């Protein structure tokens, strides 16, 4: 799936940056381009990607500090120097328009859904948003600016395809390394699923999974694979089921409408019973009546299940997430 | 088939 990113605000830019780098140095070639939009003229400075600076006549380039209403009212104001900086760079090869954003913010919380809404409301092909949930410990402002922006972006995007902080982890990380890991992990997941349609697993795949609307998950897991395809007919089960179970980018989202499996490889070590019992527990375990798979054929010492899950519902990670937001802005409101 | 340049393994840890 060839796509276009759209970083907003300070995380999106990041997230953004390291996609394109993973589809730059792997050669894949699925990202077209990749532009960063943001009120902190600092942030931009930093990445090498394309940057566009906005807000400068409103808070002179020193981001909104969290105010979601700042970074919303900010982008409606210069969309159209944003919409320009795509004019050459979303070209007719697009298959795809992704927002990138940290829904906790000011500047992504607040413009990512404008964006989005203007986005779709004008191209042929998806707009989705790869929207990044605050951790449960941040900050209550935080939450309240995610649960206001995953609201909006629900219903402005085709899709939103989220990631939990709270979900990449690794003990005695240091604060940069812990961004930079949970961006690298999501680079590497959303990397082989562009990837795949560009050879084999048809673009059209993935935007059928997604077609559903709503919050989708993405997940990923993987294990050395015996040159003989018959002795990983148990690894193609169990990768498939930690994809889903344990190394899904949003927890507890199982609960889905469509689904996309996707078992990755040298050709020969995939055997054909372990991918179809492998499909057929996912169908089994989300209950969903649209699920479909393919095969990813490329070089490696292993196999890996990835898993994208379209129209996720009843996850106790969101609910508890919305719960909390509200709790915020009830306290907040006295 | 998408051939590897690098020792990286693609699907790695
Ligand atoms: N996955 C990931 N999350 C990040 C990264 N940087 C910040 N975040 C998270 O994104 C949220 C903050 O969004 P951020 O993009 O930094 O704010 P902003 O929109 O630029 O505007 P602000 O400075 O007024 S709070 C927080 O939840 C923070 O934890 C990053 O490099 N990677």
């Amino acid at each position: 799936m060839k796509t276009v990113l759209i970083g907003v605000g300070q995380a999106g830019g990041k997230l953004a940056s390291a996609l394109q780098s993973f589809d730059r140095q792997t050669g894949f070639g699925a990202v077209l381009d990749a532009v960063a939009v943001n009120t902190a003229k600092a942030d931009l400075q930093s990445l090498p990607v394309e940057t566009v600076l906005i807000g400068q006549d409103r808070v002179n380039g020193h981001g909104v500090g969290g105010d979601n209403e700042l970074g919303a009212a900010v982008m409606e104001s210069d969309q159209t120097e944003v919409m320009s900086a795509l004019d050459g760079r979303v070209t007719a090869e697009a298959e795809s328009i992704f927002v990138v954003a940290g829904l906790g913010g000011g500047s992504g919380s607040g413009g990512a859904p404008v964006l989005a809404k203007a986005l779709a409301g004008v191209y042929d092909v998806p707009v989705y948003v790869l929207g990044i949930l605050p951790g449960a410990d941040e900050g209550a402002l935080y939450q309240v600016n995610a649960g206001r922006s995953l609201k909006t972006v629900a219903r402005e995007a085709d899709a939103v395809l989220l990631v939990d902080n709270d979900a990449f982890r690794s003990a005695g990380e240091s604060m940069s390394e812990g961004y930079d890991a949970i961006n690298e992990a999501i680079a590497r997941r959303v990397g082989l699923l562009l990837a795949a349609g560009e050879a084999v697993v048809d673009t059209s795949e993935v935007i059928n999974t997604l077609r559903s609307g709503g919050i989708a998950a993405l997940g990923y897991a993987s294990a050395e694979a015996s040159p003989n395809a018959e002795d990983n007919i148990n690894a193609v089960m169990s990768t498939t089921r930690r994809a889903v179970l344990t190394g899904t980018s949003l927890p507890d989202a199982s609960d889905a409408d469509a689904a996309l499996v996707v078992i990755a490889g040298e050709p020969d070590t995939i055997p054909r019973k372990g991918v179809e019992r492998a499909r057929r527990w996912v169908e089994d375990e989300t209950g969903s009546m649209q699920v479909r798979g393919g095969d990813f054929p490329l070089e490696s010492g292993r196999l890996a299940s990835l898993v994208l899950l379209g129209g996720v519902e009843r996850s106790e990670r969101v609910e508890s997430f919305m719960e909390r937001a509200r709790e915020a802005i009830d306290k907040a409101e006295t | 088939m998408w051939h590897s340049d690098d020792l990286d393994d693609l699907l790695g840890s």
